[PDB]
């Protein structure tokens, strides 16, 4: 097909600065381009048509550009509620197709995680499971990799983790890894490590256990 | 060239997507209109038969520009709506082009009507030989001024390859050769009332002075209220963003209230003597 | 004036097929067409195909000839969308929208269905408290939770000490994993809190008529 190709991914931003997204197409696309917006559990709400033509309601910070290529969109002073997802889409020929997505996200200054580690349940292990749960909480920016070590060796396999948002009063970010083993597996190796990495240290957060003394 | 209307059509919004058949139908106001053209082919070969016997001939003149008008307006259905896609841009300049150039000398014909009444009047300048000098020249540039702005597009002066530029109610025209068009009807229409209220300002001079003359001068100023209400929509065109303004959708009506004018002018012009009422005794 | 309503909420199992629908109303239907536009994280915005109202003629994807069939009602200005044999990637939400006036215009947009495609009958969850691991605190703070794995369906509510303490507190969403779901929860209190009071977590899965507490105890 078209493919279109929307860059950044993600900005973060704090309000009244100036941003401009671009959106690039594999061929000539005319000026049927459009820019999307998007909010949680909402549907695409259209915000420029066309060249630059402003749909009912869009404000006047929302400008747009371009032809057949390259198009741009810019806002002139961010506001708190142009805090969404935005999306350029080509229309000019069917099959439709859109682009990966921007995030415009809240700017704060930096956070460490605050990192807990946790063994096993009595209960789960009665039953054969064994989980493993790190928690990652209160910290900018979203840039983090977490790894699972376990008697030195990484393991990615079996692993679940969830993310909330920026916060209502923090703006900041949380994460839940929960590494699932067996019983019988998780009986025969000693050091259990949950391994972090983030832009306000240098050397890795580091929280872990052993399972023999305790 | 099919493809070509296609995307000017979908830009504009009488195509909706690129997949959906066109289907722009009435089959009431699309046979209506037909026997309004009917009417004004009919009005206007009655006035040129009629006249055998300086006079006349700008009345003769304006009944060819009504007369063609009438015949490229009934032209311009049958190959209209639905067909309009089976048609080459270069066939499609020469469809709505033939408007132009019809309703562009019916206009400016009525201008060299109120430049002959204001002439013999008050002033006999030597500078214009008033034989037949002052009435081949306006007649050749009405016609002249018709055909270049009436065919400025086909030449060159169009949207193509460039979609901001196109009109909503002409989706190939340019909106810059609309507002070229829009500054000079008025400056037609403010020529004509200026005139118009000149002739009726220098009559008075030295039964009784009845003065029918005001009255003829109102009358022949429904001028401005057939075809004025066009104007304020090439105005809100060239004005409003394409697909927001969509009383433009609805512009065939005020295309024919410009062609009903051809059709009123057999009836304002052609008032002297009575010759209908002879031409019909049995 | 112009309203796509959407008829949302679903949850399949797999191999079996669901059928969408899209109702139109505040302008002639069968003057515009009907798209139709799937949303995964993943893959992000894809389009399945589009119809004509009238004339059912239909364009589609070739990603997606064989899951997707559209159809059009015109007598109750509604359209469908029928997805056949799903599997665990035909997961998302889909958004029908118009193309108003145009294709260079889809202004008005639907809803959006969530589609959930799962496998497992209601199933109650099974809730383990997270204690730290005896090792006793050099920070100020202690940060100890609970966790709920495997339970279907979703809407479930976790509360600690039934309500009475919400400072600092973090409930994260659940996640699909193997047909079920799983959500973890934690909770922030100073050294002096913990053990000295009680904390337990109050966790409610009303599809299955289960409320279980679980005290978190040391060890
Ligand atoms: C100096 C004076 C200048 C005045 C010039 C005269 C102005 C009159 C403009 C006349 C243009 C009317 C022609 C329009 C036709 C369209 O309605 C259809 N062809 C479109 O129908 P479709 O096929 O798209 O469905």
């Amino acid at each position: 097909d078209i493919v279109m190709t929307q860059s950044p991914k993600s900005m973060s931003m704090s309000v009244g600065e100036r941003v401009t997204l671009s959106c690039k197409a594999s061929e000539n696309v005319g000026i049927f381009v459009s820019w999307y917006q998007q909010k949680p559990e909402q549907s695409p709400k259209l915000l420029i048509y066309g060249a630059s033509n402003r749909y009912t309601g869009v404000p006047d910070r929302f400008t747009g550009s371009g032809s057949a290529t390259d198009f741009t969109l810019t806002l002139s002073s961010v506001q708190a509620e142009d805090l969404a997802d935005y999306y350029c889409g080509q229309s000019y020929n069917y099959p439709l197709t859109f682009g990966a997505g921007t995030k415009l996200e809240l700017k704060r200054a930096d956070a460490a995680p605050t990192v807990s580690i946790f063994p096993p349940s009595s209960e789960q292990l009665t039953s054969g499971g064994a989980s493993v749960v790190c928690f990652l909480n209160n910290f900018y920016p979203k840039d983090i990799n977490v790894k699972w070590k376990i008697d030195g060796s990484e393991r990615q396999n079996g692993v679940l983790n969830s993310w909330t948002d920026q916060d209502s009063k923090d703006s900041t970010y949380s994460m839940s890894s929960t590494l699932t083993l067996t019983k019988d597996e998780y009986e025969r190796h000693n050091s259990y490590t949950c391994e972090a990495t983030h832009k306000t240290s240098t050397s890795p957060i580091v929280k872990s256990f052993n399972r023999n003394e305790c | 060239g099919q493809e070509t209307l296609r995307e000017h059509y979908q830009y504009v919004g009488k195509l909706a997507g690129r997949l959906k058949e066109a289907s722009e139908g009435s089959t009431l106001t699309t046979v209506l209109f037909l026997v309004i053209c009917s009417f004004i082919v009919l009005e206007n070969l009655m006035v040129l038969i009629a006249i055998w016997k300086r006079m006349y001939f700008f009345i003769g003149n304006l009944a060819l520009c009504d007369l063609l008008a009438g015949i490229a307006y009934k032209v311009n259905i049958l190959m209209s709506g639905k067909k309009t896609f089976s048609l080459s841009p270069t066939v499609w300049f020469l469809r709505e082009g033939s408007m132009f150039v019809a309703l562009g000398a019916s206009t400016c014909s009525l201008l060299a009507i109120a430049i002959e009444r204001h002439l013999t009047m008050i002033k006999m300048r030597p500078y214009d030989a008033n034989k037949r000098h002052r009435v081949f020249l306006l007649i050749g540039m009405c016609w002249l001024i018709a055909f270049t702005l009436g065919a400025l597009p086909i030449l060159g002066w169009n949207c193509l390859h460039n979609l901001p530029d196109c009109s909503t109610i002409l989706p190939l025209y340019s909106k810059k050769y609309i507002a070229f068009c829009i500054s000079i009807f008025t400056a037609i229409l403010v020529t004509i009332v200026i005139l118009y209220a000149r002739i009726y300002f220098l009559v008075k001079s030295s039964e009784r002075s009845m003065a029918l003359l005001r009255t003829v001068v109102i009358v022949v100023s429904v001028f401005i209220a057939c075809w004025s209400p066009l104007f304020i929509l090439f105005l809100i065109d060239v004005a409003c963003r394409v697909q927001a303004c969509p009383i433009l959708f609805k512009a065939q009506w005020f295309i024919v209230l410009a062609v009903l004018n051809s059709a009123m002018n057999p009836v304002i012009y052609t008032l002297a003597s009575k010759e209908m009422r002879r031409a019909f005794f049995r | 004036d112009v309203q796509l309503q959407q008829s949302g909420a679903e949850l399949v199992r797999p191999g079996a097929s669901v059928k969408l629908s899209c109702k139109a109303s505040g302008y002639t239907f069968t003057d515009y067409e009907m798209h139709w536009v799937k949303q995964t994280p993943v893959h992000g915005l894809e389009w399945i195909g589009a119809i004509d109202p009238e004339t059912g003629g239909t364009a589609y994807s070739q990603k997606f000839k064989g899951k997707a069939t559209k159809t059009a009602d015109k007598s109750s200005s509604t359209a469908y969308m029928e997805l056949r044999s799903l599997t665990s990637e035909d997961s998302a939400v889909y958004y029908c929208t118009i193309p108003y006036y145009s294709n260079l215009r889809f202004a008005y947009w639907g809803q959006g269905t969530l589609v959930t495609v799962s496998s497992a009958k209601t199933t109650p969850p099974s809730v383990y408290p997270l204690a730290p691991g005896c090792g006793d605190t050099t920070g100020s703070s202690v940060t100890l939770g609970c966790l709920v794995k495997g339970y279907f369906p979703e809407s479930v509510t976790v509360t600690w000490n039934s309500g009475s303490l919400s400072s600092s507190v973090h409930t994260f969403p659940a996640l699909l994993q193997s047909g079920l779901y799983t959500m973890s929860s934690s909770v922030t209190v100073p050294s002096s809190t913990w053990p000295s009071q009680t904390v337990t977590c109050s966790v409610a899965h009303p599809a299955s008529s289960t409320t279980v507490d679980k005290k978190l105890e040391p060890s």
